[PDB]
């Protein structure tokens, strides 16, 4: 349903957790799910338990990414109660990154998951702020 | 009587989801063949005439091609059939069961437009012209010799160059 | 030295020379004329 | 007009030019079976064009000045050294083998144009049909390393497929004890001291391989010591066979025109020949080869197209 | 050419035939008299209604009556 | 087109059966042949995006 | 020459790039409407053509 | 016209669901092919009939003149395959791997 | 975008208003670079092929000179006419809508309140 | 092959774009289509080696679904509006099953696994030909559609084409396989910019035509199909070297050269579209598919490799093979950046 991701945002962020940790975490399940429907067809597993097993763990991992990123970006709008702050996106996706590396087991990818993941999200609170609009409709 | 046009889909349907789960090419021409003349009446209900019996008359000899290359490169010391795997045969099942599924649930939540189960038959000739000749339908492919000139050089063209293309293919 | 496989240019083309020469001022001249007639259709037409 | 798909449909076709005599001719033997003289004979007798075993120095006899050029140039391989010293560190023995296979598919080359060309025939002698008998023969005597006769086998693959066997390959066989004293005989202080092992080898590797491989697609003739004396029979023999058995009959008109294209362009000829597989033994290194081929190009008649260098006196440049 | 037009009647008629109905068929239709009544038949054919047209008293050539003699005939076809 | 070639020479190659009433090959009217002559006629000149 | 040629060179180069960006802007605030409302010589879509219908009476009445 | 126009395309879409997910042969695409082409014919077949547009209806006879083409050259192709494995298995067709 | 203007003849070179205007002066900046880049291809072509350069095409070198010139002249008169529709168009759309582009009148440096952003 | 044949495979590849353009039915543009393909096939297996074959079939079982998605697109729109035009007021789903099929043929990501695979199994040319020839077909039917195609996977499209073009190419020692993932890069760029402005979709192409065509070129002179093959290009023929390196380089977004006028210019048109985000995404990217260029440009021209004693045989013949084009093509690529206001 559109309009359920539609709700993100609806209020200023630390209002309604529970209902954006939600959101986060299915939107990340998602991205496993159709990133490992790839695998599953590019790179097959050797039989259907291996392939579900893997379809798992991508879904459950990513699923983790969104949960994690809800939970600290709507936690650190709680506290230090500022709503309108690309900072706490910037913290709340570095935690994706830690939660990243947490199940990869590699250090790697969980610092390098900070700078990269934390700035992407930082951009994107930004663009919903300062209105970018990616896919524009042609106007010229 | 109404429900004649829908039979002969639904067929069609079945004779293609037969064929798309893809058994030893043997049985794929056999099930095509009965989608194809399923695809001629369906045809031939609305009127037209010329155009079902070339459907009828084109793939006809089309199998016989794939039947005799069938035996001659895909062959197997068992060939599958429909049943020989009951992974097959589920899939075969759930896709009849499924068509009435999509058929039945379409129906209540949209109810009409698309598919229309409480009114049927009513919707399938649209307003024939009740006096007149050369409404005939195969008239209109006769037009590819006058006023219709460009789709007859550029058909004849691909069969003209097919056979260099075969040729070569096989030297 | 003198070579033992005659070379291919051994002696100039001289169809392409002919052509060559010819096509280059024929170019050049149905250049000029096009160059002075159309400066000369563009006084006629916005006028002097 | 230079030959090409223009020169074909004006009524160039090559099937036209072939006459009974139209017929490449092989001579293979032992390293003193004495095939020049059987060769030559066969050419003057039977009207065809003798082309003289491809040494070491054939690409320099065949373009340019035609005169032999530096060693340094034409190859770095040593005929001398290699009966000397055949076990030498720096692989001098798979540097002649293969420098001669490129050069011998270069000479079979020159050779099938001729025929497909004017249709008059070509007698050559060993031919690269016959050339894997040395490298065979030195790798069982250990002149060189496993790795590299897999290097030569797959040159031999990728360019020997593409052309047509020889019409009738003459062997004229001569026994190990005798060829044997034959070297001796012909005075070159430098392949008197080659062991006579080495010339069983090739002997093995004629009739091992090359004679039943060739009888299944050429007419073969094996010919002894007292036969190919006075060979103006060895010259009837041929006047007199049926050519059957073999890819030749099977070309069509157009399949020579794309053998004609292919033998034409030397350097598509030898593109598979160069292909950079790094042997130790073969490769020259980027120092020493700038300094080979800017000396190469500083020579006179080189630096520039053959018609166009000027410092033989080429003339007319400003029109070419 | 008398030899090998002749020579392949005696071997391949079949493919002489051919080759001759296929130039006669081409031909044909450029030297006959009644390959332009091919066209006119057809034209005469009234498969759809003739639609009447209204008068402005400046439409004189049509006819007013279907059996009046200003207007095209068919009197060629009934003698062809 | 892409090319305006059959315009350029004039030749009707495969532009005279585009739509329904499109000159059908006996004096047959296609079915609504009335309703899209009229909007045709109405979005001519004016373009694409005033038509829509 | 002195400061009277390169200030009053200046000066010219000033407008002809002044000139400039009003007319790129303009340029693409034109383009703007244009594309939003077909109402210019610019971006005319293709329409089926009118040339090709045929006005002859057919054989039913209501064609 | 509604409600078997909507069995066409469902009928086209499992045939495309059968040319995507291959099996182990290559004769049944090819097959799965025709069907698809069988699924358009008809659907240009009805709609120029439903509409009784003649000038429309020789699209219909070209589309077999060169879906059937495809199934000429396709069948060639799959001549050199089994020349060339003697299988005509699709999972032979892995040597462009590298 | 100017596909389907008004008045546009389909795959036609220079239109008959094309003539209308100024012809490039046959030494522009732009054509000499036509000759240049084409002497530049013919120096090319002899270096690729080891014939000696500056040298041995002058009949081939004068060809390249003339026809990359020669087929200059007419694409670079193409475009000049291109630029002119463009502004004939954008210009007179600009009239047809006053209500869309106002003649805006600024203020003066005097009553506009500008700030300031000291250093320090 | 003989030439009544050659003459007609090669006229009915020409006829293939040639309908597709000039026709207004999009029937006749699917006719065209069919005939490229049809065409093709025969000349891929020009050679009749078990590589040849494995790439035809791939080529013909990947472009006759592809021509079949697209068919249903113009028969579904028969039944919507009863023309065999894609007028507005169409459904958004034919439009996109359209551009979804006609991504197929182009060979833009996510679809684009099947181009690399074709290429490598078929000589030198038949490259130039199936990368620059076939996919301008392809490109004429978007080009007469492109105010109709969705915003978004129009660009989600040339995104993957962008990263999945350069990622693959970042790793690849064939030089055939490279030419393929320059592709997708490439195509990436011409099709970000169809919706907006479709005229600088031409110059792209255009642009791309005159660069790999030198290229492909460049690489029969030697038959080099290897970044080691590449690598001896010094020892036999070192006059390409100097043109190499800078087409090479131009097909990279570098300024001074004329690759960076096509990146430059739809950069911009993008930039007046309110579309920051991604034109930084995709410009990123792009200077990646700089690098395995760089690469490439280091083993060829730079630093020059060992090569073999054979070698030198080949400088003792003479070469005849550059067919005048490839110096007339690589000097209007890497050069006319200063005729860029002519180009646009
Ligand atoms: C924006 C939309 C508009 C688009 C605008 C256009 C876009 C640009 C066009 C697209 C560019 C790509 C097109 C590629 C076409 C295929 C090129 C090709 O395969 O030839 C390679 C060819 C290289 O061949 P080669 O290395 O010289 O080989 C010589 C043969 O060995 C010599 O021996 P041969 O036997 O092969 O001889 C050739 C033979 C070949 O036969 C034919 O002529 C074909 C017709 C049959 C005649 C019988 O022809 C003849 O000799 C005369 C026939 C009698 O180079 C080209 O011709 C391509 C030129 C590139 C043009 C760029 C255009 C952009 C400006
Ligand atoms: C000074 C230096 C000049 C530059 C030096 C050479 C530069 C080397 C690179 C050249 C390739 C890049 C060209 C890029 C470009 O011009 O825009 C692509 C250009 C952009 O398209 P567009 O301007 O947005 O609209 C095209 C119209 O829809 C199409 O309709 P139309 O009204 O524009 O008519 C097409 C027009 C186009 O004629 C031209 O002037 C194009 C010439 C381009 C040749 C390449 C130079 O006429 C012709 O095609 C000639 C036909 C002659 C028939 C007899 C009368 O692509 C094409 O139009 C391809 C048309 C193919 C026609 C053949
Ligand atoms: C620069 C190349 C020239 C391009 C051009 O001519 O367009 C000028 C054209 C017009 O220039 P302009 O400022 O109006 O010139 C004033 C007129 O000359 C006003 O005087 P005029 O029109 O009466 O005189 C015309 C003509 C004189 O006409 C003649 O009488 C010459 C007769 C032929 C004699 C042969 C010598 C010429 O002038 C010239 O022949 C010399 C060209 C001067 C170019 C100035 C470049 C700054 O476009 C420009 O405005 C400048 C565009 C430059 C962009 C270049 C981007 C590339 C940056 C360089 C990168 C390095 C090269 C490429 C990469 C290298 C690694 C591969
Ligand atoms: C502004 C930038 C201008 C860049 C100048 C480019 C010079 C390349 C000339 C190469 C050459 O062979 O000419 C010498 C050549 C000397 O006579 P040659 O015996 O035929 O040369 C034999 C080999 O080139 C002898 O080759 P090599 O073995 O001695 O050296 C190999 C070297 C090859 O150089 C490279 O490695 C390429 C480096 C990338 C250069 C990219 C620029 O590595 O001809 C000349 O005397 C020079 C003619 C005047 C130059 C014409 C250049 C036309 C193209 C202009 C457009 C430039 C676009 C940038
Ligand atoms: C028909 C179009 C295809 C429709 C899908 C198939 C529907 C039948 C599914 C049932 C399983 C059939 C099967 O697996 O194949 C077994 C059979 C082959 O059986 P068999 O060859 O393995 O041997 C059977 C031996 N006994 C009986 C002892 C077990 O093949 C078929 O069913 C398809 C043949 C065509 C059937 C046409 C029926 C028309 C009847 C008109 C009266
Ligand atoms: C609509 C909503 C779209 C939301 C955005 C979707 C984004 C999907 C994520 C991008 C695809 C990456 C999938 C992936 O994780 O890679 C798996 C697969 C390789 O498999 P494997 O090597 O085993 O995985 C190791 C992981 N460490 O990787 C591969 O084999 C390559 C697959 C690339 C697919 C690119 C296209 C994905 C985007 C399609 C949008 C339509
Ligand atoms: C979407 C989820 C796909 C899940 C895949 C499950 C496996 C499968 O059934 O598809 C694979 C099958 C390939 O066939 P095969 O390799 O032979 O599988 C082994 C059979 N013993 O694929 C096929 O054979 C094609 C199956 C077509 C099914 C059409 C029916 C659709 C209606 C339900
Ligand atoms: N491929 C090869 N590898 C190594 N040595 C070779 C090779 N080919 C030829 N040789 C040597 O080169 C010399 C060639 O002598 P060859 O037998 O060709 O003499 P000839 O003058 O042609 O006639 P003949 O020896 O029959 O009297 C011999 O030393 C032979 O051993």
């Amino acid at each position: 349903v559109k309009r359920f991701f539609e709700s993100y945002h609806e209020v200023p962020d630390g209002t309604q957790c529970h209902r954006k940790t939600y959101i986060t975490t299915a939107l990340g399940g998602i991205c496993g799910i159709i990133g490992s429907a790839y695998s599953v067809s590019l790179n097959p597993a050797d039989s259907t338990l291996e392939a579900v097993a893997r379809v798992g763990r991508y879904t459950f991992t990513a699923a983790a990414i969104g949960a994690m990123f809800g939970l600290t970006t709507c936690v650190s709008a709680q506290v230090r109660e500022k709503p309108d702050d690309p900072l706490n996106y910037f913290i709340g996706g570095c935690a994706g990154g830690l939660t990243l590396g947490a199940r990869t087991h590699s250090y790697g990818t969980a610092a390098m998951g900070c700078v990269y993941m934390g700035t992407a999200a930082a951009l994107f609170k930004i663009g919903k702020l300062e209105g970018w609009e990616l896919f524009p409709t042609p106007k010229v | 009587m109404n429900n004649y046009i829908f039979v002969l889909s639904s067929l069609f349907l079945v004779g293609c989801l037969g064929l798309a789960l893809k058994p030893s090419p043997i049985y794929g021409g056999l099930g095509l063949i009965v989608s194809g003349f399923v695809g001629c009446l369906m045809v031939l209900g609305f009127g037209g005439s010329f155009l079902g019996l070339m459907v009828f008359l084109i793939y006809l000899g089309g199998m016989l091609v794939v039947f005799g290359y069938t035996t001659a490169m895909a062959t197997e010391e068992y060939p599958e059939t429909w049943g020989s795997n009951w992974l097959i045969l589920g899939f075969l099942v759930l896709g009849v069961i499924m068509e009435v599924f999509l058929i039945c649930v379409l129906n209540y939540y949209d109810e009409v437009g698309v598919i229309n189960l409480d009114g049927l038959g009513d919707w399938l000739m649209y307003e024939v012209d009740d006096v007149g000749v050369m409404l005939e339908g195969g008239i209109g492919v006769a037009a590819m010799y006058s006023c219709a000139t460009w789709m007859m050089v550029v058909a004849g063209w691909s069969l003209f160059a097919g056979i260099f293309i075969i040729i070569e293919i096989t030297r | 030295k003198f070579y033992v496989r005659e070379p291919v240019n051994a002696k100039p083309n001289w169809l392409a020379v002919g052509l060559s020469v010819g096509a280059s001022v024929f170019m050049w001249i149905y250049l000029i004329q096009t160059h002075n007639e159309d400066v000369l259709e563009y006084k006629r037409r916005n006028g002097l | 007009l230079r030959y090409g798909l223009l020169a074909a449909i004006l009524g160039d076709k090559t099937t036209k030019k072939l006459h009974e005599y139209s017929r490449v001719i092989t001579v293979d033997g032992n390293i003193c079976s004495g095939k020049n003289k059987l060769a030559k004979e066969i050419a003057q007798q039977l009207g065809m064009k003798h082309y003289p075993e491809a040494g070491i120095q054939y690409s320099s006899t065949t373009t340019g000045d035609g005169r032999p050029l530096d060693i340094e140039f034409s190859g770095s391989c040593s005929l001398e050294k290699f009966y000397d010293d055949p076990k030498s560190n720096d692989g001098n023995s798979y540097r002649l083998q293969s420098w001669l296979y490129a050069s011998r598919l270069l000479q079979y080359a020159d050779a099938l144009e001729h025929l497909l060309s004017t249709g008059q025939g070509v007698v050559l002698e060993r031919s690269i049909y016959s050339d894997f008998v040395f490298l065979e023969a030195m790798y069982n005597q250990g002149y060189i390393r496993k790795q590299c006769v897999d290097h030569y086998n797959e040159i031999k693959r990728l360019t020997l497929p593409e052309y047509l066997p020889p019409h009738a390959v003459i062997y004229i066989d001569v026994p190990v004890p005798e060829v044997q004293s034959r070297i001796q005989k012909k005075g070159d202080p430098h392949e008197m001291k080659v062991t006579s092992a080495y010339l069983q080898d090739i002997e093995n590797a004629y009739k091992k391989t090359f004679l039943p491989k060739m009888s299944e697609m050429c007419e073969v003739l094996v010919y002894d010591s007292w036969e190919a004396e006075d060979p103006t029979k060895v010259v009837e023999d041929i006047e007199y066979l049926k050519y059957n058995k073999g890819p030749w009959l099977k070309q069509d008109d157009w399949t020579f025109h794309y053998l004609r294209m292919l033998v034409q362009d030397k350097t598509e000829v030898l593109n598979y020949t160069t292909i950079p597989v790094y042997l130790p033994e073969i490769t020259i290194g980027a120092h020493q080869g700038s300094r080979i081929y800017n000396s190469f190009r500083e020579l006179p008649g080189r630096k520039y197209a053959p018609g166009y260098n000027a410092e033989v006196g080429d003339k007319w440049i400003w029109l070419k | 050419i008398s030899a090998f037009l002749k020579n392949a009647w005696a071997k391949e008629p079949v493919l002489v035939v051919s080759f001759s109905v296929w130039g006669l068929a081409i031909i044909m239709p450029m030297i006959s008299p009644y390959t332009k009544y091919a066209s006119m038949i057809n034209k005469a054919t009234p498969y759809n209604y003739p639609v009447p047209v209204r008068d402005d008293g400046n439409m004189p050539d049509v006819p007013s009556h279907p059996q009046d003699p200003l207007g095209p005939s068919l009197d060629w076809l009934k003698n062809l | 087109p892409f090319l305006d070639i059959q315009k350029k020479l004039g030749i009707s190659l495969d532009r005279h059966f585009m739509f329904l009433s499109a000159e059908q090959p006996y004096k047959n009217a296609a079915r609504c042949h009335a309703f899209e002559k009229e909007w045709i006629e109405c979005a001519h000149g004016i373009g694409g995006t005033r038509a829509k | 020459d002195g400061p009277e040629k390169n200030y009053e060179k200046t000066l010219a180069i000033l407008q002809i790039e002044s000139e400039k960006a009003e007319l790129r802007l303009k340029e693409q605030e034109v383009r703007r409407l244009m594309r939003a409302r077909g109402d210019g010589p610019w971006y005319q879509f293709p329409t089926p053509e009118k040339e090709f219908i045929d006005h002859s009476p057919k054989a039913t009445p209501d064609n | 016209m509604p409600s078997t126009f909507f069995n066409l395309t469902m009928a086209f879409s499992l045939s495309l669901l059968g040319t995507l997910m291959f099996r182990s042969h290559l004769m049944s695409t090819l097959l799965c092919l025709e069907g698809m082409v069988l699924s358009l014919f008809i659907m240009t077949s009805v709609t120029s009939l439903n509409s009784n547009s003649m000038s429309s209806m020789p699209i219909p006879i070209t589309i077999l003149v060169f879906a059937a083409c495809e199934a000429a050259v396709g069948l060639a192709l799959l001549v050199k395959v089994s020349n060339t494995y003697g299988t005509d298995y699709v999972q032979n067709l892995n040597l462009l791997q590298c | 975008m100017m596909n389907g203007r008004p008045g546009h003849e389909p795959l036609k070179f220079l239109p008959d208003e094309a003539r209308s205007l100024p012809p490039p002066k046959l030494n522009d900046p732009r054509l000499v670079y036509m000759g240049l880049l084409g002497y530049c291809t013919g120096l090319m072509d002899n270096m690729l092929r080891m014939r000696p350069v500056m040298r041995a095409g002058l009949h081939r070198q004068l060809l390249f000179v003339t026809s990359f010139v020669f087929a200059g002249y007419f694409y670079l008169k193409r475009q000049n006419y291109l630029y002119a529709v463009k502004d004939h168009d954008m210009f007179g759309y600009i009239k047809l809508h006053p209500e869309d582009f106002p003649e805006k009148e600024k203020k003066t440096y005097a009553e506009i309140l500008e700030p300031f952003h000291p250093v320090r | 092959m003989n030439p009544i044949t050659l003459a007609i495979i090669y006229f009915t590849i020409f006829l293939g774009p040639v309908i597709t353009m000039s026709s207004t039915n999009l029937m006749l543009m699917w006719v065209g289509l069919e005939f490229s393909l049809l065409a093709i096939i025969p000349m891929l297996i020009n050679k009749k080696n078990p590589r040849s074959t494995e790439a035809a079939t791939k080529y013909f079982v990947t472009q006759a679904t592809a021509s079949m998605i697209i068919l249903l697109a113009i028969v579904l729109n028969y039944k919507q509006l009863g023309t065999w035009m894609f007028q507005q007021q169409t459904n958004g789903l034919i439009l996109n099953m359209t551009l979804m099929a006609l991504s197929m043929k182009l060979g833009l990501a996510p679809f684009h696994f099947w181009l690399p695979e074709v290429t490598q199994g078929i000589p030198l040319h038949m490259g130039l030909i199936l990368l620059t020839w076939q996919k301008i077909a392809p490109l004429s039917i978007l080009i007469q559609i492109y105010p109709l195609l969705n915003s978004t996977i129009i660009l989600m499209l040339a995104i993957t084409s962008i990263f999945m073009g350069a990622w693959g190419g970042l790793n690849q020692t064939q030089m055939r396989k490279i030419m393929a993932y320059s592709s997708i890069a490439h195509m990436g760029w011409m099709l970000a910019i169809l919706p907006y402005n479709p005229s600088l979709t031409l110059l792209n192409l255009m642009i791309y035509i005159i660069l790999t065509a030198p290229m492909f070129m460049a690489l029969m002179l030697n038959n080099s199909m290897t970044i080691n093959s590449i690598s001896l290009l010094w020892n036999k023929t070192p006059a390409m070297l100097t043109m190499i390196s800078l087409m090479l380089l131009s097909l990279g977004g570098l300024p001074p050269l004329t690759g960076f006028l096509p990146k430059w210019i739809i950069i911009t048109e993008l930039m007046k579209n309110n579309c920051l985000i991604m034109a930084t995404l995709m410009a990123m990217m792009a200077l990646l598919n700089l690098f395995f260029y760089t690469r490439l440009i280091y083993s060829t021209s730079l630093t020059m490799f060992p090569t073999n004693n054979n070698s030198k045989m080949m400088t003792h013949q003479t070469k005849t093979k550059p067919n005048l084009m490839f110096s007339t093509l690589a000097i209007m690529s890497t050069m006319t950046l200063p005729l860029a206001p002519q180009l646009i």
